[PDB]
């Protein structure tokens, strides 16, 4: 079925490339790699930080009230006499 | 004669070659392609319907025995 010779047709792209031996594994990372990552954070950080905020907010409330739920209000003997 | 001129400067006889090539033997042979051939970078050209001819890690690979 679904084999190197047969796949698609093209025409007339060229490619070049070296062999693993003649270049480095690691050639540029501070100069090129460290631009590159912060923009690839740029590029996705509003679409993924404010659900998970939201979600630290609520998780924080409900703790918080839950622990009030569970002190003794003093009107509960005050009030009557 | 010209190009044995400009290449080698001077004009190699047949008898000369005739006693060169009869010290070739086997081990010989296997000498010299072990010292140009074997595990070696090649280079590559193709031209043509080539979605099969194999990635050059591969041409690589094909270099070296892992049995020798
Ligand atoms: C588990 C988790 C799983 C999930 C993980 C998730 C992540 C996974 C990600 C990764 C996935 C990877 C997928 C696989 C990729 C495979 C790539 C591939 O195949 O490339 C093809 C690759 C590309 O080349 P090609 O283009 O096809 O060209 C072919 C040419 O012929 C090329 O010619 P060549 O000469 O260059 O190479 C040929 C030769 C190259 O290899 C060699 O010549 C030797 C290589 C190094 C030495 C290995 C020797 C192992 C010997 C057997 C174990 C005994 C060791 C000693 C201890 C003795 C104990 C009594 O290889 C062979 O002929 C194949 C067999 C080699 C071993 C001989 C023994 C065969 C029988 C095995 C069973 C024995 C069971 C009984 C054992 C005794 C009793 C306990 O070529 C190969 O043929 C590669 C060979 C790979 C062999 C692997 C052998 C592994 C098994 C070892 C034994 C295991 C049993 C041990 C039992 C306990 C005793 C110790």
């Amino acid at each position: 079925g679904r084999e190197f010779g047969n796949l698609t047709r093209i025409r007339h792209v060229i490619s070049y490339s070296l062999s693993p031996l003649e270049q480095r594994a690691l050639p540029h990372v501070l100069s090129k790699g460290v631009p590159n990552m912060l923009r690839r954070v740029r590029e996705s950080f509003f679409r993924v930080v404010p659900q998970f905020v939201v979600f630290y907010l609520l998780y924080t409330w409900g703790t918080e009230e839950f622990e009030k739920s569970k002190r003794k209000n003093p009107a509960a003997y005050e009030n009557d006499k | 004669i010209g190009r044995s001129l400009l290449t080698y400067g001077r004009r190699i006889p047949l008898a000369e070659w005739e006693s060169r090539i009869a010290e070739v033997d086997a081990s010989v042979v296997r000498e010299i392609c072990s010292k140009y051939i074997y595990d070696q970078c090649p280079a590559v050209a193709g031209y043509g319907p080539i979605e099969q001819l194999p990635d050059y890690n591969r041409i690589r690979s094909g270099m070296f025995w892992l049995r020798f």
